C-alpha cells in the first residue's frame, strides 16, 4: 500500500487534510474536564424530620424506605445512616455501567410509592432523590465584610438573587446553596403562653388558619344566568407576606374584649431554616454556591461564564457583600492543558534538532513535523468519536504516546536516508525500497502494541475507568501513527527528500557537522566491534539477564503502590471533633483557635479559612466542625516547605496540644471520591437481630483484636459516632387522662417548643418560604426548663409539664448506620506499611469469623470493587502476552523467534523501577502506563532489529552473526535519535515543581529511567537474545 | 476536669480494665463526672463492668454519687439487671432506698424491668417496698400493671 | 383491607384505569378486583417495548390516581412491577428441628431473607408463601361493651401510646450563650 | 389581558366575636361560588 | 416464590439469588433449612 | 386549584422551573400560570 | 429558522472543500479540482 | 406461547348493562358453544 501513496502524494495529502479537519473540529467541540466520571452510579435519598433523634428517624423513615427499595435494577449495595439532627441518607450504589438516569428514576418511583408510609411531618418536608457527585467544578463563597448582614441574610440574598442566575449560566449542571433562604421564625415565650392560657397547639392552629390560601371561585362563572355581563375571579384569603402580619395574628379574644396577639407570646423574625451550621470565612459570616459542571460541558468555559454572570450581579450587591472563590478546579485544568501543549511543542522542536544533528538536511526534518500533528489532530477525532473528554487522564496519555509517535516518523524517514546513503538510489526508488523493508514490521508493531494497551481498558470498576482513558488515547495515537507512516510519510519522503550519493556518509563535510559524522561512523564501528565480541561470549550475558530479571522482581514488590499521586491542590482541610455532649459554642472556640493559627503562623502561604461549625465526615452535631483552607498560588509559596504536605505536618502537630478537642489536617485526594489504595472499608452487620448494644460490643471486640496485629493492621477505626447521654422523658398516661390532658397536646407542645415545628408557607418578597414555630432558646436549654411549659386540660386548667412526666438519662446513639437493610457499623483501616490490602482484609475476615454469632460482615466501597475485580490483572496480562506472541509468530513465520523480541521486556522495566525507587515515587497508574509505553517502545526497536536480521539471512543468505551485526548497525542511528529526542522531551516533567507536578513527575520519571536502561541495555541484549534463540531452535 | 479523669470516664464506660488499673495507679479521679453528672462508677454501674466497679470502689469511688436528676449507680445497676454490681454496691454501702428526683428507687426500676433476683437482694438489704414514686406507684403497682405475678408475689 | 370485589373496583381499579391513557406501545390492559381486597391491573406492551420506560410511564399516570385512592389502600403500599407471569423458581424454607412453627418460619423468611432477594437485580417479583408477623390485637366485644369502649377507642389509644415522638434537644441550636449541655430528648418510642 | 378581581376580605376578629368558624366560612364561600368536588359516585358502571 | 424481571437472564439471576441466600444461611436459627422444590433453570443448564 | 396566576406562579411554576437546570440537550423552556390554578411547563430538546 | 440561516454558510463552505478534495484524490491533481471548482458560480447564478 | 390450540376470548359490557346482564350473556354464549363440539372443545370461563 505505501507504494500506492508514493505514486499518489495528493491522495495522501487529502487523507492528511481530512484527518486534520476532523481533528480541529473535535478540538472545538470536545468537553474539557479535570477527570472523567469514574465512580460508579450512586443515588442518594435524603430526608429530614425536625427535632427528631436518630432512632425515631430510623424506625419511622429509614426502615420504611429501605423496605421499599425493591425491584430497582443493577443495584450493588444499599446503605444508610440516621442521625440526631433528624437527617437520613440512603445511598444506593449501582453497577458500573448503569444509566444513572434510569437508576435515579427507579429509586425515585419506589420512594414515591413508599411516601404514604412515612411520618406526616416527613411527608410535609419532602424526600430528595439525587445522583451522588463529590465532583464540584468550583465553590463560590459569598461574604459580608462590613458586619451588616448575618450568615442567614447572605444566604437568603444568595438564594433570592444569585442562585438561579448561576443555574441558567451555560455549562452549569447543578448548584447547591450553602445555607437556607429565610424562614418565618415564631420564637415562643411560655410565660406569656401560660398567662393567656395558650399552648403551642393554639399558636399552630392560628397560623394554619390565618396564613392560608382559600379558593373562592368566580363572579358569573359557567353555568351563568344568560344575560350576565361580567365574569370575574373571586380572590379571598392568600398567604401572609410580612412579619408585621404574623405578629398581628389573633390568638385569643378575652372576656375583656382585649386581644392576645401572636406578638404578645412570641418573637417574630425572619431567620434560617436551621441554625445547626455556623459558617464563617476568615471570621466573617459566609454562604456560597457549590457548582457542578454539566455533562458534556467545558470546564474552562463554564467557569468563565459563572464569573461573567457574577460580575453583572455585583452592581446590585447590597453594601458590604463580596464574592470569593475558595475552590476552583479550572486553574488546574488550565495548567494541565498549557503544560501538555507545552510538552507536545518542545517535542517537535526536539525531533527537529535531533533530526538535523544526524541527517543534516532540512527536507527530512519536515517529514516528522507534518506527520506528528496529523496523528495528534486525528487522535482528538477518535477521542471525540468514542465519547471521550479532554481531561487529565486523556491528556497525559497523549504525552505517553509522543515517543511512539515521534518514533514512527524517525524510523521511516531515516531508513530512506540510510538506503540512499548506502545504495545511491533516487528518493522515489529509495523510499519504495525502504518502505518494503519496514512495511510488515510497522503493521506488526501495530498489532503488538494493541495487545499491550487494549487489555488495560477491560479492567473493572473505578480502576478500569481510569485505565480505559489511557488505553483508548494511546492505542488511537499509535494506530493513526501507523496509518500516517504507511500513507503520508512515504509520499512525503518520495517527494521532499533530496538525493544522497552512494557512500556519502557526510564524513567529508567540515565544521561541527563533518566532525560529528566521522565521530559517529567511528562509533558505529566501535559499536559493531563491541557487539561482535559480546556475541563470542553469550553466557555471562545470560547470567547478567537473570541478574536484571531478578533485580526487577525485587524492586517491583518493595516499590509501594498507590493509584494516583496527591497534588498540592491549593486546598486542604482540618477536622475538629469534641466530646460527647460538647456544645456549638465550644466547637466554635476551637475553630476560632484553628482559624487564628493559619492567619498568623501561615500568613505567608494561607489565603483563607472557611469554618463550618456543625459538620464533619463521621457525622454532625454542635460538637464537630470542618475548616477548609485555601492557599495562595504555588508560585507565591516557594519550595517544598510551603507545600501542603509540609503545612499539614506542622498544623497537625500544633493542634495535638489542643485540650478536649481532637484536631488535625490533611491533603485532598488526587481524584475526589476514591480513598487510599492501601485502605479497606469494612461493614459489620447485625445479621440476626441482636440490637445496637450487642453490635457495639462485637465491634470493640473486633477493634481490640485488630490492634493486636500492628504488623498487619494500622489505623483500624470506627467511622460512626459513639453513644451519648440523652434525656429520656416519660409521660404518665394515667396522670394525663386523669388531669384531662390529651397526650397529643402534650407531644406537640414538647415537639414544637423544643424541637421546632414546621407549620406552612408564606411569601416573602415574591418568594415562598417556610414558617417554623419553636421556643426561644432561653426556655429550651436545660432539663430544669421542662417545668415551665404548660398544656391546657379539657377543663381549661393549665397543667405544668412536670405534673405528668418523669425523666432520667440513658445512653443512645446519635448516628445509626445500616447496610443492605440490616444494622451495621463501618470499620476503616489500611494495611500496615509493607503489607498489601488483600492481606489486611484476609486477617480482618478471620478476626471477624471469631466474633459473636449473629454478627456478620461485608466489604463495601473500594474494597467491594477490588474484591470483585482485583484478581484480573494476571488474567488480562496473560492474554496480552499470548497475543503478542501469536502476532510475532505470524510476523516472522517462526514459533521460536518471538522469544528473542519478548525477552526485551525486563530491560525497560528495570530502570523505571530504579528511577522510581530513587526519587521516592510510587507504583501508580501514571507509572504503570509509562511502563506499558517503555515496554512498547523498546519492543518496537527489538522487532525492527530482528526483522532486519531475519531478512538478511532469509533473503541475502548471510550467516547468523553476520546478519545480526549488520542489523544492529543500520538500526543504531534511528534508535539513538528516538531516545535522545524523547528522553529530552520528557525532561521538564521530571524536574517539574509547583503547579500540578506530581502527575508530571509520575509520568516523567518512570518513562525516562525506563528509557535510559531500555535504550542502553537493548542495543546489546537484543542481538544476544536473537542469537541464543536462533541457535537453540 | 483532668486529662486523666476524662480518660477514666472513657475507660470506665468502655470496660478497659487494665486502662482502669493503670489509671488508678496514677491517681486519676474516681470523682470525675461527665457532662451529666455520671461518675465512672455510674458508667461502670450502667454499662455492666463488675471488675471496674470493684476497682473504683476500692480506690475511694463514691458509691452514693447521684447525677443531674438523682440517679445513683445502684439505680443504674438495679435498672439494667447487673445483679453482682447491685450486691457489691450494697455491700459497699449503696443506699438501697435512694430516691432520684422522680422519687424512683432501685426497687421501682428493678420491679419495672422485672429483675426478680435484684428485687429480692434489694429487699434483703432493706429496700422499702412501700416506697412510692412521683405518681404514688409502689414496686408492687409496677408489678401488677406489667402483669408480673411472681414479682407481685415476692413483694407480697 | 376488608373490601369486596365491588368496593375494590369502584374505589380503586376504575379510578386507576381511567388514568392509564397515552402510554407508548400498550396493546391491552386487563384487571381483576376480588373480594380478598386485591387489584392487579396488567398493562401489556408490544414486543420490543423497553420495560424500564414502560414502567416509568405507567408509574407516571398512576401517581395521578394515587391521591384519589382510599387512605387504607395507600398505606397498604401500591406496587408496580415488570416481571414474567410465571414462577422462575420457588425457594422453600422448613425447620428440621421443629423448634419453629409454620407461622414462625414465615415470619423469619419475611424479616430476614425476603428484602435482600426482593432487592436482587433480575428479580421481578417475590411472593412470600406465608406472612410476616404483626402485633395482632384481637378484640372482644363482650368486654368492649362491658366498659363502654369501642374499636374506635382502641385504635385511638394505640395511635396515642404506640408513638414514635420527635421531641427536640437540650441546648439545641440556636443555643443560649454559655450553653453547657447538648443532648437529645427522647420521649415516646414504638412498642416492641 | 389583565382581568379585574373581586377581593372579599373576611374579618377574623368579627368572625370570632360572633362565634363563626373560619373553616365553615372558607368552605361556604369556596363551595358556593367556585364549586367543591366531594367524592365519586357510580353512573351506570362508571366512577364519576 | 420468585418471578423473573422482564428481559433479565434466568440462569444469571438464579445464580445471584443463590449467592444472596448463601450469606444468610450461617445465621439461620436451629434446624432452619432451605429446600428447592420448583426450579425451571436447571433444565436450561442440563439441556444445553 | 382556585388560585390566581400570580400565586400559582410564585409557589409552583418558579419552584419547578428553577430545578429544570442542567438537563441534557435542553434548547429552551416555556411556561405559563393562569387564574384557574393550572400550570404547564414545556421543555424543548434539541432535535436528535 | 434563525438557526437554518445561521448554519447555511458553513454548510456551503465544507461541501465545496469535500468535492474539491475528492477531486484531488481521484484525479491525482490540484489543477483538475481548481478548473472544476470555478464552474460553481456559473450554476449558482442560474439557481439564484 | 399459549396452551397449544388454546384460544383466549373476552366478553365486554360495552353499554353499562351491569355485571348481572353480562353474566347472562356469557351463560347464553357458553350454552351455544357446547352445541358445536365438532368445532369447540373445553370452552370455559376463567372467573368465579
Amino acid at each position: 500500500m505505501p507504494n500506492f501513496f508514493i505514486d499518489r502524494p495528493i491522495f495522501a495529502w487529502v487523507i492528511a487534510i481530512i484527518i486534520m479537519l476532523a481533528g480541529g473540529l473535535a478540538i472545538l467541540k470536545l468537553p474539557v474536564a479535570q477527570y472523567p466520571t469514574i465512580a460508579p452510579p450512586a443515588v442518594t435519598i435524603s430526608a429530614s424530620y425536625p427535632g427528631a433523634d436518630a432512632k425515631t428517624v430510623q424506625d419511622t423513615v429509614t426502615q420504611v424506605i429501605e423496605q421499599n427499595m425493591n425491584g430497582i435494577d443493577n443495584l450493588m449495595y444499599m446503605s444508610s445512616n440516621s442521625d440526631s439532627t433528624g437527617t437520613v441518607q440512603i445511598t444506593l450504589t449501582f453497577e458500573s455501567g448503569t444509566d444513572a438516569d434510569i437508576a435515579q428514576v427507579q429509586v425515585q418511583n419506589k420512594l414515591q410509592l413508599a411516601m404514604p408510609l412515612l411520618p406526616q411531618e416527613v411527608q410535609q418536608q419532602g424526600v430528595s432523590v439525587e445522583k451522588s457527585s463529590s465532583s464540584f467544578l468550583m465553590v463560590v463563597g459569598v461574604i459580608n465584610t462590613d458586619g451588616t448582614m448575618t450568615q442567614e441574610d447572605i444566604s437568603d440574598y444568595v438564594a433570592a438573587n444569585m442562585k438561579d442566575a448561576i443555574s441558567r449560566t451555560s455549562g452549569v449542571g447543578d448548584v447547591q446553596l450553602f445555607g437556607s433562604q429565610y424562614a418565618m421564625r415564631i420564637w415562643m415565650n411560655p410565660n406569656e403562653l401560660n398567662k393567656f392560657q395558650l399552648t403551642p397547639v393554639d399558636v399552630i392552629t392560628a397560623i394554619k388558619a390565618q396564613n392560608a390560601q382559600v379558593a373562592a371561585g368566580q363572579l358569573g362563572g359557567t353555568p351563568p344566568v344568560k344575560g350576565q355581563q361580567l365574569n370575574a375571579s373571586i380572590i379571598a384569603q392568600t398567604r401572609l407576606t410580612s412579619t408585621e402580619e404574623f405578629g398581628k395574628i389573633l390568638l385569643k379574644v378575652n372576656q375583656d374584649g382585649s386581644r392576645v396577639l401572636l406578638r404578645d407570646v412570641a418573637k417574630i423574625e425572619l431567620g434560617g431554616e436551621n441554625y445547626d451550621i455556623i459558617a464563617e470565612f476568615n471570621g466573617q459570616p459566609a454562604s456560597g454556591l457549590g457548582i457542578k459542571l454539566a455533562t458534556g460541558a467545558n470546564a474552562l468555559d463554564t467557569a468563565a461564564a459563572i464569573r461573567a454572570e457574577l460580575a453583572k450581579m455585583e452592581p446590585f450587591f447590597p453594601s458590604g457583600l463580596k464574592i470569593v472563590y475558595p475552590y476552583d478546579t479550572t486553574p488546574f485544568v488550565k495548567i494541565s492543558i498549557h503544560e501538555v501543549v507545552k510538552t507536545l511543542v518542545e517535542a517537535i522542536i526536539l525531533v527537529f534538532l535531533v533530526m538535523y544533528l544526524f541527517l543534516q538536511n532540512f527536507r527530512a526534518t519536515l517529514i516528522p513535523t507534518i506527520a506528528v500533528p496529523v496523528v495528534l489532530l486525528g487522535t482528538f477525532a477518535v477521542l471525540a468519536a468514542f465519547g471521550f473528554s479532554i481531561n487529565t487522564l486523556t491528556m497525559f496519555g497523549m504525552v505517553l504516546a509522543i515517543g511512539l509517535l515521534v518514533d514512527d516518523a524517525i524510523v521511516v524517514v531515516e531508513n530512506v536516508e540510510r538506503v540512499m546513503a548506502e545504495e545511491g538510489l533516487p528518493p522515489k526508488e529509495a523510499t519504495r525500497k525502504s518502505m518494503g523493508q519496514i512495511q510488515g514490521a510497522l503493521v506488526g508493531i501495530a498489532m503488538v502494541l494493541s495487545a499491550v494497551f487494549v487489555p488495560m481498558a477491560f479492567f473493572g470498576g473505578s480502576t478500569g475507568a481510569i485505565y480505559r482513558q489511557f488505553s483508548i488515547t494511546i492505542v488511537s495515537a499509535m494506530a493513526l501513527s501507523v496509518l500516517v507512516a504507511l500513507i503520508l510519510t512515504p509520499a512525503l519522503c518520495a517527494t521532499m527528500l533530496k538525493p544522497i550519493a552512494k557512500g556519502d556518509h557526510g564524513e567529508g563535510k567540515k565544521g561541527f557537522f563533518g566532525w560529528f559524522n566521522r565521530m559517529f561512523e567511528k562509533s558505529t564501528h566501535h559499536y559493531t566491534d563491541s557487539v561482535g565480541g559480546i556475541l563470542r561470549s553469550t553466557g555471562r550475558y545470560l547470567v547478567l539477564y537473570l541478574i536484571i530479571v531478578v533485580g526487577m522482581a525485587y524492586l517491583f514488590v518493595r516499590l509501594p503502590s498507590s493509584f494516583l499521586p496527591d497534588e498540592d491542590q491549593g486546598v486542604f482541610m482540618t477536622m475538629v471533633q469534641l466530646p460527647a455532649g460538647a456544645t456549638q459554642e465550644r466547637t466554635q472556640k476551637v475553630l476560632n483557635e484553628v482559624t487564628h493559627y493559619y492567619l498568623t503562623k501561615e500568613k505567608n502561604n494561607v489565603e483563607s479559612v472557611f469554618a463550618n461549625n456543625g459538620f464533619g465526615f463521621a457525622g454532625r452535631g454542635q460538637n464537630t466542625g470542618i475548616a477548609f483552607v485555601s492557599l495562595k498560588d504555588w508560585a507565591d509559596r516557594p519550595g517544598e516547605e510551603n507545600k501542603v504536605e509540609a503545612i499539614t505536618m506542622r498544623a497537625t502537630r500544633a493542634f495535638s496540644q489542643i485540650k478536649d478537642a481532637m484536631v488535625f489536617a490533611f491533603n485532598l485526594p488526587a481524584i475526589v471520591e476514591l480513598g487510599t489504595a492501601t485502605g479497606f472499608d469494612f461493614e459489620l452487620i447485625d445479621q440476626a437481630g441482636l440490637g445496637h448494644e450487642k453490635l457495639t460490643q462485637a465491634r470493640n471486640q473486633l477493634l481490640a483484636e485488630a490492634a493486636k496485629h500492628p504488623d498487619m493492621l494500622t489505623s483500624v477505626r470506627p467511622n460512626g459516632l459513639e453513644d451519648t447521654p440523652q434525656f429520656k422523658i416519660d409521660i404518665d398516661q394515667e396522670k394525663a387522662q386523669a388531669l384531662g390532658v390529651s397526650i397529643n397536646d402534650i407531644n406537640t407542645t414538647l415537639g414544637a417548643a423544643w424541637g421546632g415545628s414546621y407549620v406552612n408557607d408564606f411569601i416573602d418578597r415574591g418568594r415562598v418560604k417556610k414558617v417554623y414555630v419553636m421556643s426561644e432558646a432561653k426556655y429550651r436549654m436545660l432539663p430544669d426548663d421542662i417545668g415551665d411549659w404548660y398544656v391546657r386540660a379539657a377543663d381549661g386548667q393549665m397543667v405544668p409539664f412536670s405534673a405528668f412526666s418523669s425523666s432520667r438519662w440513658e445512653y443512645g446513639s446519635p448516628r445509626l448506620e445500616r447496610y443492605n437493610g440490616l444494622p451495621s457499623m463501618e470499620i476503616l483501616g489500611q494495611a500496615a506499611p509493607g503489607k498489601s490490602t488483600g492481606e489486611a482484609m484476609e486477617l480482618m475476615e478471620q478476626l471477624a469469623s471469631k466474633l459473636p454469632t449473629g454478627v456478620g460482615y461485608d466489604w463495601t466501597g473500594m474494597s467491594y470493587q477490588e474484591r470483585l475485580s482485583g484478581n484480573q490483572a494476571p488474567s488480562l496480562y496473560a492474554i496480552s502476552l499470548i497475543v503478542v506472541f501469536l502476532c510475532l509468530a505470524a510476523l516472522y513465520e517462526s514459533w521460536s523467534i518471538p522469544f528473542s523480541v519478548m525477552l526485551v521486556v525486563p530491560l525497560g522495566v528495570i530502570g523505571a523501577l530504579l528511577a522510581a525507587t530513587f526519587r521516592g515515587l510510587t507504583n501508580d497508574v501514571y507509572f504503570q502506563v509509562g511502563l506499558l509505553t517503555t515496554i512498547g517502545l523498546s519492543a518496537k526497536n527489538a522487532i525492527l532489529i530482528v526483522e532486519f536480521a531475519k531478512d538478511l539471512m532469509d533473503k541475502e543468505g548471510k550467516g547468523l552473526i553476520e546478519a545480526t551485526l549488520d542489523a544492529v548497525r543500520m538500526r543504531l542511528r534511528p534508535i539513538l535519535m528516538t531516545s535522545l529526542a524523547f528522553i529530552l522531551g520528557v525532561m521538564p516533567l521530571v524536574i517539574s515543581t509547583g503547579a500540578g507536578s506530581g502527575a508530571q513527575n509520575a509520568v516523567g520519571t518512570g518513562v525516562m529511567g525506563g528509557m535510559v536502561t531500555a535504550t542502553v541495555l537493548a542495543i546489546f541484549f537484543v542481538p544476544v537474545f536473537f542469537v541464543v534463540v536462533r541457535r537453540r531452535f | 476536669g483532668s486529662d486523666l479523669g476524662k480518660k477514666l470516664l472513657e475507660a470506665a464506660r468502655a470496660g478497659r480494665d487494665d486502662e482502669v488499673r493503670i489509671l488508678m495507679a496514677n491517681g486519676a479521679d474516681v470523682n470525675a463526672a461527665d457532662v451529666v453528672g455520671w461518675t465512672p462508677l455510674h458508667l461502670a454501674a450502667y454499662w455492666g463492668h463488675l471488675e471496674i466497679v470493684e476497682v473504683l470502689l476500692k480506690n475511694g469511688a463514691d458509691v452514693n454519687a447521684y447525677d443531674t436528676l438523682g440517679s445513683t449507680p445502684l439505680h443504674l445497676a438495679a435498672h439494667f439487671g447487673h445483679l453482682e454490681i447491685v450486691e457489691v454496691l450494697l455491700k459497699n454501702g449503696a443506699d438501697v432506698n435512694a430516691k432520684d428526683d422522680n422519687g424512683i428507687t432501685p426497687l421501682h426500676l428493678a420491679a419495672n424491668r422485672g429483675h426478680l433476683e435484684i428485687v429480692e437482694v434489694l429487699l434483703k438489704y432493706g429496700a422499702d417496698v412501700n416506697a412510692q414514686d412521683k405518681f404514688g406507684k409502689t414496686a408492687f403497682d409496677i408489678s401488677i400493671n406489667n402483669g408480673n405475678e411472681d414479682l407481685a408475689e415476692i413483694l407480697q
